[PDB]
């Protein structure tokens, strides 16, 4: 009779006619993914139509009942998800011309060709061969080719495109009551109702600007070792005093630091932890691999897979014949089906990815109970956070050493436990600067804060202030250097990256602390601590239904991002990096004395 | 002496089809030897979750009637057909008394009632205005208003089908896999009870 059981009505017919016309649309898509073939490309688009139409008609079924009224929280919640406009608030045309320039990035993205100049019989693109030049080659002038020549055409072919792309979504987020399109991306994180655990958009820049600040010490020992690194690769042609060189970072834009482990590693005499030639030579295949695994999960004392998983997942590439994705990615079908798309080889970097994988199939098994619309991470950084836990676990050498794939007779010294650190911080700390870079420019210009003909300087010297990485040579505004990147070129939110890396260490930390490990914390194993896996079963059960505030405080006793668990993971780094940079100058320059 | 005639339960539990859970099926059972000792020895037949009686002493003990009620759920609701509980099955589809005399049966039948493009022939009322009597039967079709204004026949806004299907594939996890229930009641009346079962010689 009341509004709010009209409410919940709605939303129990709504949850049932889409657990269906999303197990029809992720199996047609999983039939699309695992054979690429032309009706498997039409049953992907007929089923996505129907699910877009879907959601368009129930959205507009669903903004009848204002919230203000409400006064059960999951209802409102719920309420909240369905009734998001997403691109239908605007006029069709401008919708249009939107999905027409989404997808118009999307091809100028995927078939963007770069080649050398004077050998145009065939040219190499960037997702074969310009991450290839950009990780594997050791000449300046090289990368330096390669980097200006892909970043001037992709500028100057997709400017005029970013230049609408701004207005468009600016005026679709202040049509949806958001203050700016990064209001729209920071509310993802907003937290409203709730006494005790409100979260607002806008504190987010700052909470990072807090975590930020204790983050820039250690980046920065990082980065002098780094650099005395690249004086021993570059004699002359990077300065001492001044920051790097951009096209010097071992990917195509900085993003991740870790092709240059050969470069940069602190002791290469002793040897890494690859264990590819112990599963080689006892013949150790995927099926046994995720078996391992599923020990491992059922350790921890996670509920173990389910019998269609092992019937249905593809776990190895199935031939020639058959054309497939190679990307590791994990499948909740609905419906209680799950399923890992993975092309395994017998490597331990597969081994780590197949704990990743698994790591989040039991993240989405832990929130079936929930109704639909709550099926998700509390944030955009947990699903992908508690997959990097079980990756951090399951590297570890006492894993290793239980599991047989590392001999007994093993001897852990510091020295091998610093290059690894060194590797995980290659991979892990050079990223939070640039990912926090990138965000901070994207809401500054989104804000309106940057003018429009001072994008570049100001981007650049955001990459000087920030990162402290100094372009090779001054691009004006007919270039559009942030566009390169695949994540801001198809419009994806990127501060998820910072959120993770950050939760991932606290929920380390946590874990460690619940399964009562006496040691630093990269030696921490959670294998064989029930306690453990029950304080994290208690957060994986939540879902969306709760403020992701307070699953944080279920976790890890705090209900505020921290960044102390990733300080106190790289301590004994950090007293390293310390003790090797006296000899070297600390910090950077705003000069552009390099180059 | 010598037996024969013995209860139809191959016509209830090996028929091809079943009913949906709202037009739940009702077979009376009379004047045979019913022989329990095949139901309790068959290894496909995982629940057997008997109330009111205990499953050892089911042969001894003569009843006047014994009612079959059979009808196909998913993997998740085969523990709402007892006394007690609460959910879309007990309160809408069927509902089963607390002081309720005899047995559930329950297996899993994936292989026989589901398709690759999905199975729709089995449906499941989702709205009722008033819980269910017990061993009432609901096979009306009239919209369901949850709001204020008449539906007057129309599936309108607040105005809903009240019966959905249930989807059944071949790929679906175990609690939502097609499970195939059949309650067995077992009655006294003043009549002579005529429904025993067989006696050893
Ligand atoms: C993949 O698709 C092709 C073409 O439709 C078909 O012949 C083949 O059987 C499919 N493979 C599987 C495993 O279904
Ligand atoms: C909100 O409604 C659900 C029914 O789906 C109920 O279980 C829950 O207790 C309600 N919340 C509150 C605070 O009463
Ligand atoms: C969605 O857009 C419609 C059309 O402008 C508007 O009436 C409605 O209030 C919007 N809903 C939300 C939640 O912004
Ligand atoms: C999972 O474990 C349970 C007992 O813990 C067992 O009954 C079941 O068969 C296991 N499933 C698989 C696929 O091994
Ligand atoms: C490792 O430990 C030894 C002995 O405790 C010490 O001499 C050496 O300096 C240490 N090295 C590092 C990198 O911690
Ligand atoms: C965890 O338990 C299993 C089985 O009891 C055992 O084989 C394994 O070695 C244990 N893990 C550790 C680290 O001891
Ligand atoms: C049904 O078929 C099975 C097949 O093994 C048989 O054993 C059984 O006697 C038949 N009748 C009943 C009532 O189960």
């Amino acid at each position: 009779s009341t509004i709010e059981e009209q409410a919940k009505t709605f939303l129990d017919k709504f949850n049932h006619e889409a657990e269906d016309l999303f197990y029809q649309s992720s199996l047609a898509s999983w039939n699309y993914n695992t054979n690429i073939t032309e009706e498997n490309v039409q049953n992907m688009n007929n089923a996505g139509d129907k699910w877009s139409a879907f959601l368009k008609e129930q959205s507009t079924l669903a903004q009848m009942y204002p919230l203000q009224e409400i006064q059960n929280l999951t209802v409102k919640l719920q309420l909240q998800a369905l009734q998001q406009n997403g691109s239908s608030v605007l006029s069709e045309d401008k919708s249009k011309r939107l999905n027409t320039i989404l997808n118009t990035m999307s091809t100028i993205y995927s078939t963007g060709k770069v080649c050398n100049p004077d050998n145009p019989q065939e040219c190499l693109l960037l997702e074969p061969g310009l991450n290839e030049i950009m990780a594997n080659s050791l000449d300046y002038n090289e990368r330096l080719w390669a980097w200006e020549s892909w970043r001037s055409e992709v500028g100057k072919q997709l400017r005029p495109l970013y230049e609408e792309y701004v207005v468009l979504k600016n005026e679709m987020a202040r049509a949806n009551h958001y203050e700016d399109y990064g209001d729209y991306w920071r509310g993802d994180y907003e937290v409203n109702g709730v006494d005790g655990y409100d979260y607002s958009r806008g504190q987010l820049i700052e909470d990072v600007e807090h975590t930020f600040e204790e983050i820039k010490p250690l980046y920065e020992h990082l980065h002098a070792y780094v650099r005395a690194k690249l004086m021993n690769a570059y004699p002359s042609y990077i300065s001492p005093i001044g920051c790097l060189p951009a096209h010097l970072l071992g990917d195509m834009w900085g993003r991740f630091w870790t092709n240059l482990y050969s470069l940069t590693v602190p002791f290469g005499q002793k040897p890494n932890i690859d264990v590819t030639d112990a599963m080689v030579d006892q013949a150790w295949d995927a099926q046994r691999i995720f078996k391992e695994a599923e020990k491992f999960f059922v350790s921890v004392g996670l509920p173990n897979m389910t019998q269609g998983f092992w019937e249905n997942s593809m776990l190895t590439d199935p031939g020639n014949v058959q054309k497939a994705v190679c990307h590791p990615t994990a499948w909740d079908l609905g419906k209680g089906d799950f399923r890992i798309l993975m092309c395994t080889k017998v490597t331990m970097d597969d081994f780590l990815t197949a704990h990743h994988e698994m790591g989040h199939i039991q993240y989405d098994m832990a929130y079936a109970a929930q109704p639909f619309l709550l099926r998700n991470g509390a944030n955009e950084g947990f699903h992908e956070a508690v997959g990097e836990i079980m990756s951090l676990s399951a590297a570890t050498p006492k894993h290793l050493k239980s599991i047989g794939l590392l001999s007994p007779d093993f001897q852990e010294d510091n020295e091998t436990e610093i290059n690894f650190l060194l590797k995980q911080a290659l991979t892990i700390v050079g990223t939070l600067p640039f990912t926090y870079m990138l965000e901070k420019w994207r809401w500054m210009v989104f804000k309106g804060e940057i003018p429009k003909d001072q994008w570049m300087k100001k981007w650049w010297e955001m990459k000087r202030e920030i990162v402290g990485v100094v372009e090779p040579v001054p691009h004006d505004e007919t270039y559009c250097d942030p566009a390169s990147l695949f994540h801001v070129s198809n419009d994806y939110s990127f501060i998820r990256y910072y959120t993770r890396t950050l939760y991932q260490f606290q929920f380390q930390e946590a874990l460690c602390q619940a399964a009562k490990h006496e040691g630093p914390l990269h030696k921490c194993d959670i294998s064989n601590s029930t306690e453990a896996g029950q304080k994290l079963f208690n957060m994986l059960r939540l879902g969306k239904s709760e403020p992701w505030t307070l699953a944080l405080e279920n976790v890890v006793g705090a209900k505020n991002m921290n960044v102390r668990p990733l300080l106190n993971y790289f301590e004994p780094l950090f007293t390293w990096l310390k003790d090797q940079n006296k000899n070297s100058f600390v910090g950077w320059s705003t000069d552009w004395s390099p180059y | 002496p010598n037996i024969t005639n013995l209860c139809p339960f191959d016509e209830v539990f090996n028929a091809t089809r079943f009913a949906s859970v709202y037009a739940w099926n009702r077979k009376r059972i009379s004047n045979c030897v019913a022989d329990y000792s095949v139901l309790y020895n068959l290894a496909p037949f995982f629940t057997f979750k008997c109330y009111g009686v205990s499953p050892t002493k089911l042969n001894d003990l003569c009843f006047t009637n014994v009612y079959a009620d059979s009808f196909v759920i998913r993997g998740d609701e085969v523990r709402q057909i007892a006394p007690g509980q609460t959910g879309n099955i007990a309160d809408y589809n069927y509902k089963l008394p607390d002081d309720f005399t005899g047995c559930v049966i329950a297996w899993n039948s994936n292989k026989l009632d589901s398709k690759v493009s999905g199975n729709y022939n089995y449906l499941y009322r989702l709205f009722r205005k008033s819980n269910l009597k017990p061993f009432e039967r609901d096979i009306s079709t009239e919209i369901y208003q949850a709001g204020n204004k008449p539906c007057n026949g129309v599936a309108g806004f607040n105005c809903y089908f009240p019966l959905r299907s249930y989807s059944f594939r071949p790929t679906y996890g175990v609690g939502h896999q097609p499970y195939r229930v059949v309650v067995l009641s077992f009655e006294l009346l003043h009549a002579p009870a005529t429904v025993c079962g067989p006696k050893k010689s």
